[PDB]
């Protein structure tokens, strides 16, 4: 790739600047490059690499709704025909978006899962590809949708496994695994009461263990806390 | 809109 | 280029919907291809074309100052070395934005000055001119640092020249014109006076003339001429 | 920070 004859530190330390000037599609193609030179990645770089792609497909995914509701409202009853541009220019930003999507479900499975053996990393990238294969859930329209789904599914599930085998309630990637896996289940599976089952358990959980916490993890834990009663306060 | 993380 | 088989229609409604959707890149891309189809454009097609490059640009310069803000504190006393890689990424983005810049300069001299006979439709365009030279003069430091500077001078002093002749004080264009050629002279020509002086004379002079406005052409005038008076309350 | 248009 473009990134082969930049050292490993340099792309790290760039991925650093690039989160710093907002630059996330630069800071994804860095982090793209680390994990191409083979070695095992760092809890902080694992950090990088969620946060980059998660703000690069973030701002596409935007896109995408906002353009698909003008697609769906020049569909309706009464609406003027204005021709082809509307999906075309939605078809156009849906493509780059499974683009980034295929990028980082090869970089997870060539080579990051295979290679994860401690729970705070396999989870993570099972994490990640649950999410990547929910996003192109959410565009999918095809006779592969219900598999794109189950594969988002299969991988939270694995990550829920080992989460919960493994990982105190309070810990912060099963909170976020759980968070997002609670919505899978509101708004791709039609599953709402699994998503408001899942999201108050985690939540229940996480609050008996937080008394063996310092100070610090417990900010750390209570924030995504916040998000499963959002979730909950938003659905019930 | 829900959260995500 | 790219766009060459795409109807004009069709790249000035895409540009609108890339509008709706923040997708500036995508929307530059959409009004550089109107713009090569040759013929002239209207004012609600200038105004799409400078939102486009002026946010594309804009995201590149914030970018640039954060960058270069760290590169200079790491060339202070005491600071450890980093290596390259500051320097490395701060070009890096220098070079992007500086081909932003060619890209508009190149379409507003191929052809867009040359075929601007009105007055509204030319002194925009140079008013463009002045704008992205000014952007190339922000991130120069060689031997074309002057003369940079100078074309930035020449085109808005040419877009003031016809904005004096030709339109009212009250024109958004000649006020919005004013606003950037004053802060030209305040951060790029070492001007302060001269910048000052320039902002105080356009407001004053605006004001004299909002008597003969519309409700509507009101609102549009006095709300550039309260960003003249944001900076001349930040100078003074 | 000083306003351009
Ligand atoms: C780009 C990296 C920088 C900015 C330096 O760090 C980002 C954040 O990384 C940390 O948190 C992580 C974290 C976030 C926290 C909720 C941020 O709220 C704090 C202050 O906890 C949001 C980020 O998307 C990230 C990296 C992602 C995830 C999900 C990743 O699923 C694959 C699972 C839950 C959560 C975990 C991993 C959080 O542990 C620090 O703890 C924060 O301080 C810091 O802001
Ligand atoms: C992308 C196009 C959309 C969003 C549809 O329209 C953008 C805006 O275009 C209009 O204003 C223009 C305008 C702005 C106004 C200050 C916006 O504040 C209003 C409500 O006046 C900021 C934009 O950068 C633009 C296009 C640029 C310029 C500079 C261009 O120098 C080459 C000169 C001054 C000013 C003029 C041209 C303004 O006339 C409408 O009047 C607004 O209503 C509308 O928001
Ligand atoms: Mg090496
Ligand atoms: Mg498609
Ligand atoms: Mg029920
Ligand atoms: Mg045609
Ligand atoms: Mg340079
Ligand atoms: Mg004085």
């Amino acid at each position: 790739g473009a990134m082969g004859s930049m050292e490993r530190a340099s792309l790290i330390q760039k991925a650093k600047l690039a989160e710093q000037a907002e630059r996330y599609e630069d800071m994804a193609a860095f982090m793209k490059g680390a994990v191409e030179k083979g070695e095992e990645l760092s809890c902080e770089e694992r950090n990088l690499l969620s946060v980059a792609y998660k703000n690069v497909v973030g701002g596409q995914r935007a896109a995408w709704r906002v353009l698909s509701s003008i697609e769906q409202k020049s569909n309706e009853e009464g609406s003027e025909e204005k021709g082809p541009e509307v999906r075309e220019y939605r078809e156009k930003v849906e493509t780059e978006l499974q683009g980034v999507c295929d990028t980082v479900l090869g970089l997870l499975d060539s080579h990051l899962i295979k290679e994860a053996g401690d729970a705070e990393s396999r989870v993570f990238y099972l994490k990640m590809k649950g999410d990547y294969y929910r996003y192109l859930a959410e565009v999918a329209t095809g006779d592969d949708k219900k598999r794109i789904i189950d594969s988002a599914r299969s991988a939270y599930q694995e990550a829920m496994d080992i989460s919960k085998k493994e990982m105190p309630p309070t810990n912060p990637i099963r909170l976020g695994l759980a968070l997002n896996f609670s919505v899978f289940h509101y708004e791709i599976a039609n599953s709402p009461e699994e998503a408001i089952s899942l999201a108050k358990t985690t939540f229940d959980e996480a609050m008996a263990d937080l008394h063996t916490l310092s100070e610090d993890s417990y900010k750390d834990s209570t924030l995504i806390m916040q998000l499963l009663r959002d979730n909950l306060t938003l659905w019930t | 809109r829900r959260a995500t993380v």
